[PDB]
């Protein structure tokens, strides 16, 4: 199995597989701590960023490989833009501070 | 400068109590309709849970009416439904709230363990829950009458307690009563009531409850939050698109089980709004107001109550506590990933080390988006649209044209249990066909792969870093070290190693026997011409190097005594190293060590160039060597039926003594085993001493035996494949078999695998293979458990400073287990930096001064004097606070020099120990967890607790006393000691605080208290090297050593004078802070402590970071928790940083954050 | 706990009504409401607002069953 | 230098911050920036980058002086522009 | 969007109200057809291979 | 026939957090894909297409760029009914419909063709 780009589920903007190019690797905990222990930073980022649950980036990333900048421009996962409105359609006030 | 107002750059997570002002900030319009969507047309209908005018249209810029269709409108409210045009995705993010008819209690601070709003008010669980279904009444500032503040009432007693005092008396029930006393609450004035309380009444039952209570009580008001707050009045809704209803095939729809528990809130909430306008009985109002309650609570957090369930279905709903969980461990279980692939495994022996075999299709799918644009980057593709029907159309040329994005570009590589960090390791692509994954055979070894079906996934480092960072840092031939012991884990593995030994092996009279030859070339012109045998006594004119010059290569000519076989093998070789280390036997022992002597003598290239050529031909003559394995192979001692007909008869005879009485049953089953046991023994060494050597051949001569050339034998003799212990299973009996309660049995397998095992035999060999397929099943479970719990105590530990400047370190020797050094002092001293300047046998002579990093050079330099024990910086020890200074630390690293600023060493540390733990067995992997985990054994043995002569006092009453009595001090210690388990202590000896008393077992707890920090770190890294090194696994003790940091991270304050008495607190925070009184703040009010010995577990549990805390904690209290108090969480973090989606604060990433805590408070 | 419980509980205390008591509530309910319809009869805004009204009915501003229901017969 | 970073590691001395210091050079020619300053044998501006640390010519300190001498010659350019931006007095 | 109904005016093509959703042959497997069947809900008349 | 119609709204939604049945617990929802997204692979074109027709609408005379940026949304709000464009450009009506064939016309030469053909498919 091989997936550049595919498709991705609706309540988490990841990736799943359906027709054309299948579901994406899983990157679980423990593969995590591999680049941990490397120095892999960017590795790591872009593997939970752009790579995976990032709307935004994923794309503005795709856009930059083909025009030729391996770039990134990362922003944040959905999977915590999604904890912020659960915790926060709790009773809980959870916010971003400073600046 | 301007402050700010919108979007830049965050720092830090605040979290906090929400006001119900708070919450009608987020929401866009209440929700009033317990609808969804219309039921023919499937729009939302207006003030429903699923709104276009609340939440967002439910296509992209379009109104939902109609009207306003263009994407040119956009900012624009349609004059009829309150909708503005915008993307669908606002869907996503806005919210909506209800306003509450009557108000209501959050479960989360109602029932989580400790009851926020319980110990807040100091009033009970049952005694809240009764005032909140309206079951008896409280009072609220009862004033000065006949009752308390927070007594409470009946219906009779309320009424006969209104009758005396009307007004100046307040007594309220339900949720209003509730929310009016945390309201009427003050936290000042009861902060100054709990104040006085503790320096008035001296008792340890008054005082330990009240310090308790008020450290949260003075952290809710500097926390911000209101007490009212817990008091839920307006309830925000969750974006549909969180909760959607989306349709499915067949025209059938699907939705969160939100939408059930939403709308039964919204229904009782308008009925109860209705129950007021129709003026009901109090009868029906409280049963609404109680199932409102109830709805809130199924929604919030379902399983704290009676557990509602699903419409039409069993299953219970799932609440929004349960959207975060989903039990322990569940915002981080993994994510599925872009760029990516997976395939079954193969070899491919032809790579160089930092290569692998990529299939033509996987690397056309991968790189997908870099084809497309250097298809059209170059011109063979108009536009990305033409791009993408050529490599579908799969053109000649894009074919090539993938060569170019491949050459200079990583890929990662992934095997399954991702146990260390070498499970990922980036290589150079090879554009292979088929659909196999080719892999280094080198790199197998850190793999864990076999070929045997085994798959690896793949990923493509996308960013211009990434790309670095796979060829600098993960790169195959980066990481040809072990991290857990500087030795090579690019060993030659099998295959290879027979080939090497099959070269560097010789024979008594074989072809060639006595020539001499001019060099290494003319001897494998002799061996491919048929001329001269691999293996015969030759002598051949060799040149080596010897670097012995201030960094140059003296050279030495001889006519060594050698073979042809090591004469060719000599041609690899690079440059510096000695003749001898080819000219012995080479077997696996051997074969690293020469590997390893390459990389500290010659540097990296050399070393990873030379691993090449050592499998290259090590394949090649073991191809050569025609090594196979026929039945005749396994030879049987001739004299096997003697021993067993020998041991036939001991038996036969305890059995003969047995029957008259003269030896007990469990005697003869004792006695029994050993003669078998012997007889096995007897066998084993039997068949190895005719297989090694009854190759009897001739020179010249008569006869002269050797080693046998036997393929079987040169199989283990050189250390490929096979092991004494199976082999002894082939020709030899195989073992004593266990009977499955766990006796062994006391006839053994006579027979073995050259031979048949018969019913009998075989039915009874059954019981350890499937015993031994579960625990090697159930022990590689509780190592992955392990490395989680050494991961969540480490983790967050980086390289920070550069040399924390301290003398402190723990002194090093030979661990000499009893009989002889079980562990030489120069592999537990080599890579460490010394403490101090170590001396010769005699003084004034330093020989390494102070801290130098004790290599190669310098462990012989030590080798050579006889230096018996040398101090050395240890993590323990670092007095860098917040992190390990890279001196203290050591210089192990895949890289042989000293540890570099950044690198995450807590979990390399973590891994490296979890990573052998499928390999080991009181003792066992269990034994481990009970060191690391701190915990105490049974029956433990009690220390001399102060200096002095002991006596004894009182007599038996269950305990009897021990008096100490020190020469000088005060002696008014005494310890009750139950006497009934035997002492050890001289009841007139003078004691050292410290010593046995009894003997047995013995708690850490006690040797970090009595003998001190450097004895408990001690004690642990001997004892659990203990349980790794009998099982033959090799793990420095620096990773051992900062995980006993991390057990000791914390303290306890003795004396005062700042902050309070007895709180346990970080070490780096008291050290801290009580630096920072030595000078400035007073002369030196400082504290005193004493450290604290937690285990891993318990030591993970105390992080700052609340995000880090709901990962693996028990989310809904870590969330409670931090939310009454305000925390913030600054990131700071490893853990963290990862669940937000940024850089690590290590690696590349520390200079990140480098740069970014300095602008933090600063301007 | 569990409100179906105290909810049971708590209207368990409440005593069935005699087939007598039936009627003594249904004529303190006809009291009360009578009571305040006389009330209601000695308020002049409340009678000129009922002409107000039917001055409106009369100039086809409503209709007459926006007003009223019906009369005593 | 493809196959081993051994010999750049020793130019800059961390390993970690060699690949942010190599990264912000291969930026500097994959996005058009600059052209490289050793002969290219076909290798990508991953390993370029690397090649011009073991070959000593690039580091941190040598990029920096380069820009903040570029941000002169911009700000000289645009020099003439700018002062005529005295309508703010 | 704009640029795409220029290029319908352009090379003029009808812009169809139907999408592309055929069955067809998953990428990298490749055989014989050696069997059709089809199962027409009751009450649509069989088509002309049906 | 209403009955299909009927008997399609009358099962009630599926929980979403139904358990599918795998080894790894996934739910129902965990595999309902957003038909919503627009694909990089696609919107990567688009922003392709963006600098496509601009290249081909600077290769027509400045006035028919006005009259087809105006005619199609291009850069612009909204789209112009054509006599409105007329009302912009003085001389109006007929006169502006042939400055719209004439650059479709123009443009459809295999010359500035060549990029723009390919985006059909
Ligand atoms: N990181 C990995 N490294 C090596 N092997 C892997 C890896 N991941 C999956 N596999 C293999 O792929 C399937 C399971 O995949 P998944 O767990 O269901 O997840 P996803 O559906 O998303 O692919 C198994 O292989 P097999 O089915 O052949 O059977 P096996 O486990 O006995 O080898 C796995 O070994
Ligand atoms: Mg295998
Ligand atoms: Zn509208
Ligand atoms: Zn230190």
């Amino acid at each position: 199995h091989a997936r550049s780009t595919g498709s991705y589920s609706l309540v988490t903007q990841q990736p799943l597989g359906g027709k054309a190019q299948f579901g994406g690797q899983r990157f679980g905990e423990m593969e995590v701590w591999a680049l941990e222990a490397y120095g892999a930073a960017y590795t790591l980022q872009e593997m939970l960023t752009v790579k995976s649950d990032d709307v935004n980036g994923r794309t503005k990333m795709y856009k930059n490989i083909v025009d030729g900048n391996h770039q990134m421009e990362p922003g944040m996962p959905e999977s915590f833009n999604v904890l912020l409105k659960e915790i926060r359609s709790l009773g809980i006030n959870i916010e971003l501070e400073d600046e | 400068l301007k402050a700010q107002t919108k979007t830049e750059e965050f720092d830090a997570i605040k979290i906090a109590l929400a006001s119900p002002d708070m919450i009608r900030s987020w929401s866009f319009g209440e929700v009033k309709k317990p609808e969804t969507i219309n039921y023919r047309t499937f729009k939302p209908e207006r003030d429903g849970l699923f709104c276009a005018r609340i939440f967002g249209p439910v296509k992209d810029y379009e109104c939902l009416c109609g009207k306003y269709k263009r994407l040119k409108h956009r900012g624009v409210i349609c004059e009829k439904c309150g909708v503005e045009v915008t993307q669908t995705k606002v869907r996503r993010e806005r919210m909506g709230h209800i306003e509450l008819a009557s108000p209501t209690a959050h479960i989360w601070f109602l029932k989580s363990l400790p009851s926020r709003i319980g110990l807040l008010l100091d009033m009970p669980l049952r005694d809240i829950e009764r005032v909140l279904y309206f079951e008896s009444y409280v009072v609220i500032e009862g004033g000065m009458t006949n009752l308390e503040r927070q007594q409470i009432l009946t219906e009779e007693q309320y009424l006969d307690a209104l009758e005396e005092f009307g007004d100046e008396f307040d007594a309220k029930m339900g949720a209003e009563a509730i929310q009016a006393l945390l309201k009427s609450m003050d936290l000042e004035q009861e902060c100054e009531q709990l104040r006085e309380e503790l320096n008035e009444t001296n008792s340890e039952t008054k005082r330990k409850k009240l310090t308790k209570r008020i450290k949260l009580l003075e952290a809710f008001v500097q926390s911000g939050n209101k007490p009212e707050w817990m008091i839920l009045t307006v309830l925000p809704v969750l974006p549909p698109d969180l909760r959607p209803l989306v349709p499915l095939d067949g025209g059938r729809f699907a939705t969160s089980d939100l939408n059930d528990l939403y709308r039964r809130v919204i229904n009782r909430n308008n009925r109860l709004k209705r129950l007021l306008d129709l003026a009901a009985p109090d009868i029906i109002v409280r049963n609404e107001k109680r199932m409102l309650q109830e709805a809130v609570d199924a929604l919030l957090d379902n399983g704290r109550r009676g557990r509602a369930i699903t419409g039409s279905n069993k299953r219970p709903l799932k609440s929004l506590a349960d959207m975060i969980k989903g039990r322990f461990r569940q915002n981080l279980l993994g994510k599925r990933v872009d760029y990516s692939g997976r395939s079954v495994i193969t070899v491919g022996p032809y790579l160089r080390l930092h290569q692998c075999g990529l299939p033509k299709k996987m690397a056309l799918e991968l790189f997908k988006p870099f084809i497309y644009g250097k298809l059209e980057l170059r011109g063979l593709a108009t536009t990305i649209k033409a791009a993408k029907k050529m490599v579908e159309r799969e053109e000649a040329v894009v074919w090539d044209i993938l060569d170019e994005v491949i050459r200079e570009h990583p890929v990662l590589l992934n095997r399954a249990p991702t146990l260390h960090r070498l499970g990922i390791q980036a290589f150079e692509p090879v554009l292979i066909e088929g659909k196999a994954i080719q892999l280094h055979p080198l790199v197998c070894a850190a793999y864990n792969a076999d070929f045997d079906g085994d798959q690896m996934a793949v990923h493509v480092p996308l960013t211009l870093e990434a790309q670095l960072e796979a060829r600098a840092l993960m790169m195959s031939t980066n990481n040809i070290l072990s991290p857990a012991n500087g030795e090579p884990i690019i060993v030659p593995s099998q295959d290879v190693v027979l080939g090497l030994y099959y070269m560097t092996r010789d024979c008594v009279n074989a072809k060639g026997e006595g020539m001499v030859l001019t060099g290494p070339k003319e001897a494998e012109r002799l061996y491919r011409s048929g001329l001269a045998s691999l293996h015969a006594r030759v002598k051949v004119r060799i040149t080596e190097y010897e670097k012995d010059a201030n960094g140059e290569l003296v050279a030495k000519t001889s006519l060594k005594d050698t073979t042809v076989g090591r004469a060719i093998l000599w041609m690899i070789v690079p440059k510096g190293l000695p003749y001898s280390i080819v000219n012995q036997a080479l077997g696996k022992k051997a074969i690293s060590k020469m590997l390893n002597t390459c990389y500290r003598i010659l540097g990296l290239k050399p070393t990873v160039i030379f691993a090449d050529q050592i499998m290259y031909t090590g394949f090649a003559y073991a191809a050569r060597s025609g090594a196979s394995v026929g039945i005749d192979d396994m030879v049987i001692p001739e004299k096997k039926h003697e021993i067993i007909s020998e041991a036939e008869a001991e038996v036969a005879e305890i059995q003969e003594q047995f029957q008259s009485g003269l030896v007990t049953a469990g005697e003869r089953y004792n006695k029994v085993i050993d003669i078998w046991a012997a007889a096995n023994d007897r066998v084993s060494k039997a068949m190895m001493d005719n297989l090694q050597t009854e190759t009897v051949i001739n020179r010249d001569g008569q006869e002269e035996k050797q080693v046998s050339f036997n393929s079987i034998y040169m199989m283990a003799d050189s250390g490929a494949r096979g092991s004494a212990a199976q082999i002894r299973q082939l020709a030899g009996m195989r073992g004593l078999m266990a009977k499955p309660d766990g006796s062994i049995i006391e006839t053994p397998i006579t027979a073995n695998f050259r031979e048949g095992l018969n019913v009998l035999q075989y039915f009874i060999s059954t019981h350890g293979a499937r015993k031994g397929l579960a625990d090697t099943a159930l022990k590689t479970a509780n190592s992955g458990y392990l490395t989680r719990r050494l991961v969540d105590v480490a983790q967050d530990l980086v390289v920070t400073e550069d040399d924390c400047g301290t003398h402190e370190g723990i002194m090093m020797t030979p661990v000499i287990e009893g009989g002889d050094v079980k562990e030489p002092l120069r592999d537990r001293v080599l890579g460490r930096v010394t403490a101090e300047d170590v001396l010769k046998p005699g003084t004034a002579d330093i020989l390494v001064p102070r801290n130098t990093l004790l290599h190669e050079q310098w462990c012989d330099l030590l080798e050579e004097n006889s230096v018996d024990a040398v101090k050395v910086r240890s993590v323990v020890s670092c007095d860098t606070d917040f992190g390990v200074c890279a001196h203290c630390y050591g210089r192990d690293l895949a890289r042989g020099h000293i540890i570099n600023k950044g690198e995450a060493i807590g979990v390399i540390a973590a891994q490296s120990i979890g990573e052998p733990g499928t390999q080991l067995t009181t003792g066992g992997l269990p034994r481990v967890a009970d060191l690391f985990e701190a915990r105490r054994p049974k029956e433990p043995a009690i220390l001399a607790e102060i200096s002095g002569i002991v006596s004894f006092g009182k007599e038996t009453k269950g305990k009897r006393r021990l008096v100490i009595t020190p020469v000088d001090g005060s002696d008014p210690y005494e310890e009750m000691i139950p006497k009934w388990r035997q002492l050890n202590v001289f009841e007139g000896e003078r004691v050292e605080r410290g010593d046995v008393i009894s003997d047995g077992p013995e708690a850490p707890h006690d040797i970090l208290r009595l003998r001190g920090v450097h004895a408990v770190t001690r004690y642990i890294v001997n004892e659990v090297q203990d349980v790794y090194r009998l099982q033959g696994v090799k793990i420095n003790d620096k990773h051992i050593e900062v995980i006993v940091r991390q057990m000791l991270r914390k303290a306890t304050i003795v004396n005062a004078g700042s902050s309070d008495f007895l709180e346990g607190e970080q070490v780096e925070y008291s050290r801290v802070k009580i630096a920072n009184r030595e000078l400035e703040a007073n002369g030196k009010v400082g504290a005193t402590y004493s450290r604290d010995l937690l285990g891993i577990t318990k030591a993970s549990l105390a992080t700052e970071s609340f995000i880090s805390a709901a990962s693996f904690q028990e989310t809904t209290r870590v969330l409670t928790e931090a939310a009454v108090a305000g925390k913030r969480d600054e990131l700071r973090g490893l853990k963290e940083n990862v669940i937000v989606g940024r850089l690590i604060p290590a690696g590349t990433g520390y200079a990140y954050h480098q740069d970014r805590m300095r602008r933090r408070a600063a301007g | 706990t569990d409100p179906v419980r105290m909810y049971m509980r708590e209207m368990g205390t409440v005593e069935l009504l005699t087939r007598e008591g039936e009627i003594d509530i249904a004529k303190r309910i006809e009291d009360g409401i009578n009571q305040v319809q006389c009330s209601v009869a000695e308020y002049p805004e409340a009678i000129t607002y009922l002409l107000e009204q039917y001055d409106r009915v009369e100039a086809e501003e409503a209709r007459l069953s926006d007003l009223i229901t019906g009369f005593v017969d | 230098a493809r196959v081993t970073v051994q010999d750049a590691v020793e130019k800059i001395g961390n390993r970690f911050d060699l690949v942010l210091v190599a990264a912000r050079r291969a930026r500097q020619m994959q996005v058009g920036g600059k052209d490289p300053l050793v002969p290219e044998e076909n290798d990508k501006t991953t390993v370029i980058a690397l090649r011009e640390i073991e070959e000593g010519l690039i580091n941190n300190q040598i990029l920096d002086v380069r820009e903040r001498q570029e941000q002169q010659e911009q700000e000289a350019a645009e020099l003439q522009a700018v002062t005529a931006i005295a309508e703010g007095r | 969007t704009p640029e795409e109904k220029l290029l319908r005016a352009i090379f003029g093509e009808k812009a169809s109200d139907v999408k592309d959703s055929s069955l067809r042959v998953p990428n990298g497997v490749s055989g014989t057809v050696i069997d059709v069947q089809v199962f027409t809900r009751d009450g649509v008349e069989k088509d002309k291979r049906a | 026939d209403k009955i299909r119609k009927v008997l399609k709204i009358a099962k009630e939604p599926i929980s979403m957090e139904t358990p599918i049945g795998d080894d790894e617990d996934s739910h129902l929802g965990d595999f309902i894909e957003d038909t919503t997204l627009e694909l990089p692979l696609d919107s990567a074109t688009t922003e392709s297409l963006r600098a496509a027709t601009h290249d081909v609408l600077a290769g027509l005379t400045a006035r028919e760029a006005k009259v087809l940026r105006m005619r199609f949304g291009i850069d612009m709000n909204t789209d112009y009914t054509l006599e409105e464009v007329g009302k912009q450009f003085d001389v109006t009506r007929e006169r502006i419909r042939q400055i719209e064939a004439k650059a479709l016309r123009k443009l459809r030469h295999p010359s500035r063709s060549e990029v723009l053909r390919s985006f059909l498919d």
